[PDB]
């Protein structure tokens, strides 16, 4: 008789005020497909229009979700995540989705295959608000491999719900996005009603558009470096040892390596008294610019913080740490770490062995077009594509923008 | 099926 | 047929990991008191021992809550408060208690009178690791103003729950607490199995009897010395709120609010008058004497304080600028964190920065004992037992077992030394 | 009832 805990549908709101930089909330869902459960090999991030709405896409090639996986997803501080062969999940919280999805966007869908079955789920702010509902409640479609539905009860409310209020009006809208994971299993995430400043969006799109960007109007709370601004100058770094591939825009994400970015690279090892084993640390001249330097710290291959300065705060530049302290805990956001005792030793260590070292020591990747054998119009493909049907035509898109073949062509870049 | 290349930029 | 959102308790932790200073959380539970649905005109903070568990307790002498109130607390996202009189509540959120007891420790409960009813409600990651639940429930007890259970089905199971797995292991346990709360109105929040790092809680208690503390390895993460708000909490409630409401006290020594007037000179008022807004936001530059070392920006928002000492303009540039600076300001156009350290980093935020900034250069070239304890004595045994301040009036007669207190309730225990 | 003052001692 003991009563549950309720979610109010406001709280969607609350649970994302911990991003003040909205590419903590990317960072977040390509962590989820990132990880071993997921283990995608490709994630297509993307800016399309559908229903005139400006919308955020992330899709992905691994392993999908069952139902009850979904519902979880769309649940808050459910997460059950092994490290598998060596690879370590970053999901822990249980909230990340969550928290990036709403802090992106008023309204998201998720749509997933498993390959025996098919899901789509709402989780929508705006829905909530227009309902006026007193509890978060995520609508939820499933189908069988043959397209018909399964779990007819909640589906059938649950369509109801989302052809209503949702962006997608009919069952044929709702499709072609699951359509749009070309692979038997992959999940695809939408995510509309974006913030908006001044009347547009809080990212600008129009400035490189092979890029997401943030507007002139950047640097982080903290000249600023690439990464603070640009979402691909952001994605190279993010992973120490990459094991997916990410596509933005179209145009796939040049990961950097240590060799070829930094000079006169020493090792150095941390050795705290409370840990059982070493921690390596990789010290470096930064070659590319010099006004970007300082500590990356990495937590199960992931990229916490960047261009953190230790010791000397002038006095010590150009110079780059890379560690991985797996030790640490990452706050709410990911951005940090808890502020502990630990923490603040490493820190320390970090500064010491810095100044030590510095004491010491002194073309973008081609487009892919195919054509249509129904207008024989050429449509624009993003990269990462390791198979192409043996026909192509518009219908089959997944770009919601050509998705008809009385779409006129793209013209190809000036 | 039939796929074309292109300059980017 | 559609399906609720689901809580895993394992989100309790979840939720308290924006709070990377401990006083973030305690500020929350304060914040919930001073707000004006509750309307506390004083609030105690105490450290206590209770059946063998240290525990931080937050009591107040606000409103209280009815049963179901009590239940949106243990819920997430409702908050319904809106300004009184002028009195603007922080709380909008609706996360506060949750995210701040739970950073605090991992098990809580509260005890609540509004003068009809009495009701408690348990919070505790430990009591759902041990009965494995999959869902976060919160258990809840209600009495009439009679001391008879209600609502008995829930009650029922609630009680049970909160005996076998609660510090309080019997009905006259829990009634205790109950009875902490002197007025007919009240609250009462006690939390247990505190954060531990050396065998020890992250507090330090001992340092100074009338002050909960953090102990030296003390600076915030942003800070390079420390300035008192940091590791001390009286410190740190005495800065709190820019116009205070409510007394605060402190391990029974009320605090004593800090006064402009009598903290700064050479006071100057600025305004900022932003395209973005229709209203004037005024501004007081002060220079400080006291700490030469603690100065900057005190943004507050709401009347309640957010970030403390920031370094704005010529202050930033160089070591010798703008030292001994300090900025009072209010924006009530900014939106807060998720910790209510913090504003949101919006073009909004990053204005208002630079203004200060600017306005503080103009400024800055421009210009150039504790309080008595009380003591009460008991009727039966004639022993004296410590008080704290800020009671407005005492029974005729007092007896050691009638006693807030924890650690003295009975008339068995030996009388504490006075200093 | 009865009441005491002392000082307290920093
Ligand atoms: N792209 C995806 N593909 C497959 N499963 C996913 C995807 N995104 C989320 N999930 C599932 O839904 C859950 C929600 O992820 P998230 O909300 O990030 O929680 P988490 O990753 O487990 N922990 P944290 O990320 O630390 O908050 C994950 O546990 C996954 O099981
Ligand atoms: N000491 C108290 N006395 C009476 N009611 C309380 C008390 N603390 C919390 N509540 C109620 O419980 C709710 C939860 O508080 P909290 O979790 O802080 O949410 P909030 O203050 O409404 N919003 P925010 O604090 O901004 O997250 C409040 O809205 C109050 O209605
Ligand atoms: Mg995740
Ligand atoms: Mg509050
Ligand atoms: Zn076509
Ligand atoms: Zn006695």
């Amino acid at each position: 008789g003991i009563r549950l805990s309720a979610l109010c549908p406001k709280f969607l709101h609350t649970n994302s005020t911990s991003h003040t930089w909205p590419f903590s909330a990317v960072a977040e869902l390509i962590d989820n497909a990132y990880d071993p459960d997921v283990n995608a090999k490709q994630i297509w991030i993307d800016k399309t229009v559908i229903s005139d709405h400006i919308c955020l896409t992330f899709t992905d090639n691994g392993n999908g979700m069952t139902a009850d996986k979904l519902h979880k997803m769309l649940s808050f501080g459910f997460s059950d995540k092994v490290t598998m062969n060596g690879h370590v999940p970053v999901g822990l919280y249980g909230n990340g989705f969550k928290s990036g999805s709403m802090r992106l966007g008023k309204d998201a869908m998720v749509f997933t295959k498993n390959g025996e079955t098919m899901s789509v789920g709402f989780l929508s702010q705006t829905y909530l608000e227009v309902i006026k509902a007193e509890h978060v409640v995520v609508p939820i479609v499933t189908f069988n491999k043959h397209r018909q539905m399964i779990n007819l009860t909640e589906s059938k409310a649950s369509l109801a719900a989302i052809l209503e209020h949702s962006l997608f009006s009919t069952e044929q809208k709702l499709l072609a996005e699951l359509n749009a994971i070309m692979g038997k299993k992959g999940t695809r995430i939408i995510i509309w009603n974006l913030r908006s400043y001044k009347n547009a969006t809080e990212f600008d799109f129009e400035k490189d558009k092979y890029d997401i960007r943030i507007p002139e109007d950047y640097k982080k709370q903290e000249i600023a470096p690439e990464s603070d601004y640009s979402l691909r100058a952001y994605c190279s770094i993010l992973y120490l040892k990459p094991r997916m591939q990410i596509i933005i825009r179209g145009q796939k994400v040049k990961t950097q390596l240590v060799s070829k970015s930094l000079a006169y690279i020493e090792r150095d090892v941390y050795r705290p008294k409370f840990l059982t084993r070493t921690v390596r640390i990789t010290f470096g001249f930064n070659c590319r610019n010099k006004d970007h330097y300082g500590i990356m710290m990495y937590h199960k291959n992931r990229l916490i913080k960047a261009y953190e300065k230790v010791g000397c705060q002038n006095m010590g530049v150009g110079v780059v740490g890379i560690i991985e302290c797996n030790f640490l805990k990452p706050t709410h956001n990911k951005q940090d770490f808890d502020y502990t005792n630990e923490y603040r030793l490493t820190i320390l260590a970090l500064g010491e062995k810095l100044n030590d070292y510095w004491n010491e020591m002194k073309k973008r990747p081609d487009q892919t077009w195919v054509q249509c054998d129904a207008c024989l119009k050429w449509r624009k493909l993003p990269d990462g594509i390791d198979q192409l049907p043996e026909k192509w035509y518009c219908s089959n898109n997944p770009d919601p923008q050509f998705r008809n073949c009385e779409v006129p062509e793209e013209p190809e870049d000036e | 099926a039939r796929t074309k290349q292109t300059a980017r930029k």
